[PDB]
């Protein structure tokens, strides 16, 4: 129906940006920090709307990347 | 009988030139792969005999 | 020539560079080539020079030296 | 640390699995066609030498 997230945004995206620990990540992130296990709070966060979080930083040109080791950060394209 | 069994030999004869053509075609083309295939890939994890 | 057809039937059918195959160079040790790859040589060293070659003096031949000596 | 390691196992299994799947079993079959051929050439030359 109409007036409903689901016609502008997928619901996990929406309830991962409304989460309290999204700006200071977000913040962060763009700042260039990478993020390791032993900052449970954030990581955890990470991992449960990864993909999310990937879609929608490719909307600026940007990679949110995976490292094997199990750390986050970000990498720019050329754009 | 024995020049009877010499023609049946001939059409042999024939047949094994056309079938040595072949596999000696087909080896020629394998060999690129062969030396290709020197990187360690093929002893156990491409020719898997099963 | 016969004593660089040789070569060229040899390198191309063991797939060995042509430095490696000189007269004395054996196929199984030194150019690597086991029983269905020296199998397959012979076929082409008979195909090249469209002649036949008997079981036991093919078979006989184990060497570029020997190969040529055959052939020659 | 288990939630990591897990998935990074399962990428990589899948993918290894899959690719030998898909590469080997073509690899094999042009193996067996020369194989044949081979074979038949040499049923043959030993008929007519005999």
């Amino acid at each position: 129906s109409s007036t409903h997230i689901e016609q502008f945004m997928p619901v996990k995206l929406a309830q991962a940006l409304a989460n309290s620990l999204f700006p200071e990540l977000d913040s962060q992130l763009r700042a260039g920090r990478h993020i390791g296990i032993d900052d449970l709070d954030n990581h955890a966060f990470l991992m449960d709307f990864q993909e999310q979080l990937e879609e929608f930083y490719a909307r600026y040109n940007v990679e949110l990347i995976r490292a094997p080791e199990g750390f986050f950060y970000l990498r720019p394209r050329s754009t | 009988e024995m020049e009877n069994v010499q023609k049946k030999l001939r059409k042999l004869e024939r047949d094994y030139y056309q079938i040595r053509e072949q596999v000696v075609s087909a080896k020629a083309g394998w060999c690129a792969v062969m030396r290709m295939v020197k990187d360690n890939g093929v002893e156990r994890r491409l020719h898997r005999r099963e | 020539t016969i004593e660089e057809r040789v070569k060229k039937i040899i390198g191309e059918q063991l797939g060995v560079k042509q430095e490696e195959v000189t007269n004395n160079a054996s196929f199984v040790e030194d150019l690597g080539a086991d029983s269905l790859d020296t199998v397959e040589l012979v076929m082409a060293l008979e195909e090249e020079f469209d002649t036949e070659i008997p079981d036991e003096e093919a078979e006989k031949i184990t060497t570029v030296q020997a190969a040529i000596d055959y052939i020659n | 640390a288990i939630r990591v390691t897990q998935s990074d196992r399962d990428l990589f299994k899948h993918l290894i699995t899959e690719a030998t799947s898909y590469v080997s079993a073509d690899y094999m079959r042009h193996a067996n066609e020369r194989r044949t051929h081979l074979d038949e050439a040499l049923a043959l030359r030993g008929e007519l030498f005999g």
